[PDB]
């Protein structure tokens, strides 16, 4: 009974704190998303042609 | 233990599918409620005829249930009922009763190690004999 | 004609390079965008392919292959004294530095030695402008550290007339601090010189060696000596002693100087080094210094480039060779030959070349001659007469500890001492685990005439010594098969005087302050008092088993008790401590207790 | 900065020879590149390039090349080396032995990619290892004490309990924040539930990282299952100063891996058929190791091998006992006495020991205890190899102390409880008690004052 | 074993390189 | 007292999982924020190559970027459909381009009897002449190329600095 | 599609036209279709292993390529058959060819065509019905004792487009068509594995539950798990039948596979004569051992690469009925034997040798294999358990363990039932020696 009576909330406490990880999460990501969203978008935009260094001639 | 991702997302949408096939085998109409709620979740992405590709992006994208554990344990909870409900055939059990088992096998820790599947196996080796068995005083 | 090469293809450490029409065999390149040091070691046409100092990882086909126009070489001069370099010749502390990385990092160029410091010159006042002047002469000496008078020398090839000495006073490697000329073409020098490492600084003449090098441990000097000047081997198997002996002829020596190649060794021996050797002392004119300053290393780690570790130890032998011509008793340790032999055979199998026994090359045979004759005490070149020396220790690591290995095969070919170690030792706990029976000294012959002068008593005290172990050795057969009872008296003296020698001379624990180092004036009054034993034990049995009233091995043991203690003790008398006079004194007295005991049986 | 050149990838498989494929028409090779195979139908593998020439690159494959095609593999050249992701959410994962996960959790969302193969350590930057670890085993830490980046490994003879040394050590591993990488080689599944399971059991997760290479898992991937583990190490030490202790297990099962991929390649053999390199490779895993200046961090190892046929001169053992500071011997001697932990001191060593003693680190006496239980211990087995040839009757009173010293030794030094921790300070205090057999003239290895201040007490 | 095998390979390479000659 | 272990173990275990369940919850949430993250920048390029003016700035770079990378005489672009005609005009900026820096000539031709699938989002492949070689500029090949790489930067961004992280080793 | 003969040298032949070929394909070469494996790619050109005596191989002589590596066919009528190394079927081979030799070449269909099996569809499936790999698709009644669990292929899935209604259908008739990615896959009752390939699972489970031999020593002193890994020294003077025997009779596994890894040629007539005189009773009827197991027989001149061959055929035999939730035991009567094989493919390879002139992956090839057993649970949905347990003997010269392959064997053993010599002589049966046996199970069966 001990046992099943320490089982009967230990979930809660480690869902509870997963939920708040989970919004520490989102909010550390909608304070960035766009940002990080636009500089990838400019370094695959960026496309810079390069012969390879090794060419000859 | 592991698997290839496309082979354990494959493993995910055949037991979703199985799921349902035991689920309506066992009740044809709809009466087991109780135990029809508690795989709600898997039962409605066979009830929607969706496609095994478009069962199988839902489960890639994690909209259906995917952990192969849950889904076993709660596949062998339905078939092991399903088991008792078809191996008792010449005599349809009660739907307290049905309900019932369900709660105690969903109570038990590990079916495979439960005294249910052991008599249940006992029972399935003495029925399985009858089916082709010649007239005989022992088979009578 | 093109400077530079293109990578043709890479396996390993081997590089195949196109392009390289006019190379030449053991010419420096630069390979890769990161230029990383490369050697040449095979040509194929208008093709090369090189050996490289540095991981090939992410090297391409195509890249550049920078001919440098010279052999590996090493920048002799002030600031080596102190540091640690690694197998190519690049300081680490500047490494560090430069970049504040743990790790080294590949292809980076940093100056051998250190060309922002002024160093402090004094001209040798002999040489003036119209002097006559060839390789070898001492043109000045520059202060490097408080110990080593770095005595600056014209290079081997360069001679001719001077055109201008600098006067005393502050210079560096770019300052021309001498300039000659020679069939009327001028010359500029530096106190920094360059040298080709595969090829042997030449010398005046080559001496016969005859002064010990008194090493830190008691089996050593005794047991086998080495000269200055001597070519030596330390084979042994894993967890043996040979770092620790390599480490105690370092530490404690008459070596005026010491390279030190960790050639293939593991890292923390590294460390174990530059934590040490700053904190621990010599002393001199009365004044207390850190034997960092007569010391410098050579670092290749076992997980550094395999190639690299020829280079390391043709560094560290170019290096030891130069402190030879300035007139220094150089000592040489070189942590294994195996592991230097182990990167020829990895350059022969990416060559394909064929193997001898067991994968290596078979010029392994001719690496380790060319290597180990760089050794010697030496008349050194140029004008003022020096007799120089390089002390060379190669503690050859034989896989499966087995002598059979034919880098220990070539080895002990060569070298002129053996101090074969053994694990069998080891597991005992016996350090230094040097096995006796299979251990021997080539040099004693020319060695007894020093003793003859300085040590009279010695050489009588050496044979007895080495006599009664191997008796005992020679019982020891028997009594493996028939008990400890049966043996005569005499022949149960001789067992446990050989045990006393064994566990209270030839061990030597050098990690505490008692046997962290062990004069020789320590080491022969502990024979002297030992044999003193033996013999008298010996006499007192002779003297009286003719008759019934027979001493034996038990009445000495017994009635001696006392004396025997006080034998096994001497080893804890510590010179740190202790004055010579006083361990004499106290090694006296035992001496004199052990007569009027023996006195006392009569 | 990133790679911004696409890749190429190529069909010109010129020929497949063992675990090797050989591309042609390759755009300038890199030596030891990753390449990226679709076999004909569609499965993934990985390769490293091995040998460059001209046109041609040199692949080895990861997965073995069983169902590579001359004509539908397609090869993508990444245009660099291997690098593995990192961060420290590698603590309280599981990876295979390609670094991919199996947790069941995501890939690793890198905080950096290192270059597998690390880089060397500098001379000059590496500290010298000097703080005691306990163990907790009182063979370990009474007579083999292991430093804070040491690398000491854990020989045995095939099927001893080295596993449970090695998990024990994990449990009761402190000094006198901490982390774990544990790796293991071609082992059984068995023996991988214990590994995953004990770290379970003592709730360590939060700290520790495992590698799994299965002992069916594609042997290459033992090639780089211990460097993955180290560059995680390396991660956690070199950049996060975490104190890490690395675990390799079944280094005899690297070996192994490269004496197959020797085979393959037509290596020049050293003994017993491994590549003439075996030191260098192994040295590239184990060199891995210590403490670095201005950094809090530091790399611990332990690594386990099983000595093949009980040989200590196979090269495995004997390669791997050139490169680490002393080892840890474990012997059916003890086992089939029951005798838990079975570590035979005789042939142990810990080169660190000479260090990690002493005081602020241990008391006093300890290096002096530790030599004399040596002597007596070594005696002792002397004796007992006398008593074998000519009986008890012809040993002396002293000899059968030492021979009873042996018995009283190997029952209470080395004997102890699979969770039973001990300290260095009770360890020392049985060591007296043992000693304390002998009459105090007769231990030759401690001086007077160490016996005076610690002999009779 | 080892040098007979690398003999044989040397000798393959060197009759391939033989027969390409003749073209 | 057996008895008594067991359900202390049974404790201990169902304690134990609970923590490692959260543990990979917190993790995958992470990576799907990054997933979404990529998504949407998926999205994003998916409404630039609409722009048919940054479009053709892409392609003449795409396929430049293709040519500089097979370095052969004869090149075959494949596109969609719809890509074809920024396609021709950038092959016909493309090999100026490539001659002038490469020295040499080329022959190039787009592989109008075999598109690329329309739902692809745009971008091209190049393959040599005889299509035995490959090399990939389609936009989703470059966004997973660049996004991939640029992992340790999307991290410290979405979920900031490691603080433990004071050595860059 | 074929190839042609280019070259040939001993077994080697080599063959051109072959760009479309793979690593370990399998090819059959000449006019009379002999076997053997692709070991080296070179371009358009192939080097194949020949398994068989090449003599009379041709240049220009046809290649023709299988679309597979080396492979099992697994399906219903398996039970009773004889196979050699390379899952030839050597009952058939004899009754077909009416001969006492096998002739070179046999290209006989491995589980017999013609026979219309007795088939029941899974009464749950319906077109349109999602199925995943591991799925059981119908029942066949091969025999009294073994329900043949038909199964989907652990690499096919989709929908189900169409299932044959209850009937009698033999190897070739399609019982099952499904569609995936618009794709359709028609389906048979034979399914090809790839040999060197684990059957994948959705997990390895711990081994808990004993393999009762019904013999005291072995079941109350050295007990064997279900799943479990074990070696005995089988050699003449020590009576290994005693074991082997005693578990075939009576042991609570479901099915059986014997390898014959390369016996003697009188040594492995004793085990075919034998088996078929052997019987168990179930539920109080007697019927011959037969019935439940399959024996891969290999005599020392059998094929090189089906001596090395046959271990691993018969755990992937013993894997498919392991997927179907039977508890296998399959029987390894001298690895030595096989190892002997392998050293024999290595030699001819001109690879180097390792340990006592055995390949370098020696260790490597036995602890892939031993890895093979276990308890599973099953791919796809009915959640069934089952295992293999893998009963691989050694025979090591004098006794001497040190020999690398029972030396790397009792490295991965859980389970030593040392035989000897010594209590055989004094009919002591079983005849197994206390002192040198071990089981490692003993923690995991306390449950
Ligand atoms: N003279 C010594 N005195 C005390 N301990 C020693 C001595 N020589 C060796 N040992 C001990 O033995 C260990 C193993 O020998 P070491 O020289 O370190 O190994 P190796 O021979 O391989 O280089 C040493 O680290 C030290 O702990």
């Amino acid at each position: 009974a001990a046992a099943l009576g320490s089982h009967g909330s230990c979930s809660s406490e480690v869902e509870k704190e997963t939920q708040e990880k989970m919004t520490i999460l989102q909010n550390y990501f909608e304070q960035n998303r766009d940002e990080v969203l636009d500089n990838l978008l400019a370094f695959v935009c960026d496309i810079r042609p390069e012969i390879h260094e090794n060419y000859r001639i | 233990g592991g698997l290839t991702s496309e082979q354990y997302h494959s493993q995910v949408v055949g037991k979703i599918g199985y799921i349902a096939r035991c689920m309506q085998t066992i009740d044809p109409e709809n009466n087991l409620k109780k135990i029809r709620e508690d795989y709600q979740d898997v039962l409605i992405w066979a009830e929607k005829n969706y496609r095994f590709e478009e069962i199988l992006e839902a489960s890639k994208s994690g909209k259906c249930p995917n952990d192969l554990d849950a889904l076993s344990r709660r596949s062998l909870i339905l078939q092991e009922l399903l088991r008792l409900v078809s191996s008792i055939s010449p005599f349809k059990m009660k739907l307290d009763l049905i309900e019932s088992q369900y709660e105690k096998m969903k109570q038990h820790v590990n079916l495979w190690k439960s005294d249910y599947h052991v008599k249940l196996n006992q029972l399935n080796q003495l029925t399985d004999y009858l089916k082709n068995a010649a007239p005989t005083p022992k088979n009578n | 004609e093109s400077t530079f090469g293109y990578v043709h293809g890479v396996s390993g450490p081997v590089v195949t390079a196109c392009d390289m029409a006019g190379a030449a065999m053991y010419e420096l390149v630069r390979v890769g965008h990161s230029e990383l040091v490369g050697e040449i070691i095979r040509l194929e046409g208008d093709m090369a392919t090189i050996q490289v100092y540095e991981e090939t990882s992410g090297v391409s086909v195509g890249d550049p292959v920078l001919r440098t126009g010279k052999p590996l070489s090493v920048e002799l001069g002030p600031g080596i004294m102190g540091a640690i370099f690694d197998g190519i010749q690049r300081p680490l502390s500047d490494i560090s530095s430069q970049t504040q990385s743990i790790y080294i990092p590949r292809g980076v160029n940093v100056s051998a030695l250190s060309r922002d410091i002024k160093w402090e010159f004094i001209p040798s006042k002999n040489l003036r402008v119209g002097s006559h002047i060839t390789g070898g002469d001492i043109y000045g000496i520059v202060n490097e550290n408080s110990l080593i008078k770095h005595k600056i020398m014209l290079p081997p090839r360069s001679r001719g007339s001077v055109t201008y000495i600098a006067p005393p006073g502050n210079y560096d490697a770019s300052d021309v601090v001498l300039e000659l000329e020679f069939e009327g073409v001028k010359e500029k020098l530096s106190m920094v010189q360059v040298w080709p490492v595969r090829q042997v600084r030449p010398v005046t003449e080559k001496l016969p060696a005859n002064h010990p090098l008194l090493t830190g441990q008691r089996v050593l000097d005794a047991l086998f000596p080495c000269v200055q000047g001597g070519t030596t081997a330390i084979p042994g198997a894993f967890g043996c002693g040979k770092t620790v002996i390599s480490q105690s002829l370092s530490k404690y020596s008459n070596s005026d100087v010491i390279i030190y190649v960790g050639c293939g060794e593991r890292g923390n021996e590294m460390s174990e080094v530059l934590r040490d050797f700053p904190e621990l002392t010599m002393e001199v004119d009365g004044k207390v210094e850190s034997i960092m300053k007569r010391t410098a290393l050579v670092a290749n780690t076992s997980n550094m480039p395999v190639a690299a570790r020829e280079a390391s130890i043709y560094t560290g032998i170019t290096l030891s060779e130069y402190f030879r011509d300035m007139g220094y008793h150089v000592s040489m340790m070189a942590d294994s030959t195996s592991r230097w032999a182990e990167a020829l055979r990895e350059i022969s199998g990416r060559l394909a070349e064929m193997p001898a026994d067991s994968g290596y090359p078979a010029y392994l045979g001719a690496r380790l001659a060319s290597f180990y004759e760089r050794a010697g005490r030496v008349k050194c070149l140029g004008n003022p007469e020096r007799e120089g020396s390089v002390s060379i220790v190669g503690a050859v690591s034989p896989p499966g500890g087995d002598f059979s290995d034919p880098v220990t095969s070539a080895t002990l070919g060569i070298v002129q001492v053996f101090w074969g170690l053994d694990k069998k030792l080891a597991q005992r706990k016996h350090f230094p685990s040097v096995n006796w029976l299979i251990s021997y000294s080539k040099y004693m012959r020319a060695l007894d005439e020093y003793y003859d002068k300085h040590f009279t008593e010695f050489v009588p005290l050496r044979t007895k010594a080495k006599e009664i172990l191997q008796e005992e050795e020679d019982l020891a057969e028997i009594v493996q098969l028939v008990g400890k009872a049966s043996l005569a008296e005499t022949d149960k003296i001789t067992l446990e005087v050989a045990k006393l020698i064994k566990d209270d001379f030839l061990q030597q624990n050098g990690y505490t302050p008692y046997d962290r180092f062990c004069p020789f004036y320590k080491t022969v009054g502990m024979l002297s008092n030992m044999i003193s034993f033996y013999d008298m034990a010996r006499r007192a049995v002779e003297t009286t088993a003719q008759s019934d009233n027979k001493i034996t091995w038990s009445i000495i043991r017994e009635h001696m008790g006392e004396i025997l203690y006080k034998l096994s003790s001497m080893k804890f008398k510590d010179p740190v401590k202790d004055g010579e006079a006083k361990i004499k004194a106290d090694y006296a007295q035992l001496l004199e207790d052990m007569q009027n005991a023996f006195r006392s049986l009569e | 900065n990133y790679l911004s050149q696409p890749r190429l990838t190529y069909k010109t498989v010129s020929g497949v020879n063992g675990p090797l494929v050989i591309l042609d028409h390759v755009k300038f090779p890199r030596y030891a590149e990753i390449v990226h195979l679709t076999l004909p139908d569609g499965t993934k593998r990985s390769g490293q390039v091995l040998e460059v020439s001209g046109s041609k690159a040199v692949v080895q494959v990861f997965e073995g090349t069983s169902g590579i095609d001359a004509k539908k593999t397609s090869c993508e050249f990444t245009g660099d080396i291997l690098r593995t992701p990192v961060s420290e959410d590698m603590l309280g994962r599981v990876f295979n032995g390609s670094g991919k996960p199996i947790d069941r959790g995501p890939v690793v969302l890198a905080e950096d990619f290192l270059d597998i193969m690390g880089q060397p350590i500098n001379p000059q930057c590496r500290i010298y290892p000097e703080e005691m670890i306990q163990t907790g085993i009182s063979a370990i830490d009474g007579m083999n004490s292991i430093a804070r980046g040491q690398k000491i490994p854990i020989f045995s003879a095939a099927g001893l309990p080295h596993n449970e040394i090695a998990a024990q050590i994990c449990r009761q591993a402190g000094l006198v924040n901490f982390a774990i990488v544990f790796a293991a080689m071609g082992v059984n599944m068995e023996t991988a539930r214990f590994f995953k399971s004990d770290f379970e059991e003592n709730g360590s997760m939060d700290n520790v990282c495992l590698f799994l290479n299965l002992a069916n898992d594609p042997t290459i991937e033992r090639i780089i299952t211990p460097r993955l583990a180290l560059t995680t190490a390396e991660f956690l030490a070199y950049q996060c100063e975490k104190h890490v202790l690395v675990i390799l297990t079944d280094m005899s099962s690297y070996a192994e891996a490269l004496r197959e991929v020797s085979a393959a390649r037509e290596e020049v053999p050293g003994r017993r058929g491994f590549p003439g390199y075996m030191y260098t490779d192994l040295a590239t895993i184990y060199e891995r190791a210590g403490r670095v200046e201005g950094r809090n961090g530091s790399i611990t190892q332990i690594p386990i091998l099983t000595m093949p046929n009980d040989d200590i001169t196979h090269p495995i053992p004997d390669l791997t006992g050139y490169i680490t500071e002393g080892q840890i011997y474990v012997d059916r001697q003890l086992h089939n006495r029951q005798i838990y932990p079975p570590i035979n001191v005789l042939p142990s060593l810990s080169r660190l020991m000479k260090s990690a003693i002493g005081e602020g680190m241990t008391r006093k006496d300890h290096a002096d205890v530790s030599n004399q239980l040596y002597a007596c211990y070594a005696i002792g087995k002397d004796v007992q190899a006398m008593k074998a040839v000519v009986g008890e009757e012809a040993l002396t009173s002293d000899d059968l102390l030492y021979l009873e010293f042996l018995q009283k030794f190997e029952k209470n030094f080395i004997t102890q409880g699979p969770y039973e921790n001990r300290t260095v300070y009770e360890t020392l205090d049985i060591g007296w008690q043992l000693l304390r057999i002998f009459p105090k003239e007769m231990l030759k290895r401690i001086p007077q004052s160490t016996l005076s201040e610690f002999y009779p007490r | 074993f080892y040098r007979l095998k690398k003999i044989q390979e040397k000798k393959k390479i060197i009759k391939e390189k033989s027969e390409k000659d003749l073209e | 007292e057996k008895k008594e272990k067991q359900i202390e173990q049974q404790k201990k275990i169902q304690m134990s999982n609970l923590m490692n369940q959260a543990r990979l919850k917190v993790l995958r949430a992470r990576d799907d924020l990054i997933t979404d993250l990529l998504n949407e920048a998926k999205q994003r390029l998916s409404k630039v190559v609409k722009d048919t003016t940054r479009y053709q700035v892409l392609l003449d770079g795409l396929v430049l970027q293709g040519l500089y990378q097979l370095l052969e005489p004869r090149m075959i672009v494949r596109c969609r459909k719809q890509d074809f005609p920024l396609v021709k005009a950038a092959v016909q900026k493309a090999i100026p381009m490539y001659k002038i820096a490469t020295k040499k000539d080329v022959d190039v031709q787009i592989d109008l009897e075999a598109y690329l699938p329309e739902d692809i989002a745009g971008g091209v492949e190049i393959y040599n002449g005889d299509r035995k070689i490959k090399v990939s500029n389609t936009l989703e090949s470059r966004l997973d190329l660049i996004a991939q790489q640029m992992m340790p930067e999307v991290r410290g961004a979405l979920f900031g600095a490691n603080a433990n992280r004071k050595f860059l080793d």
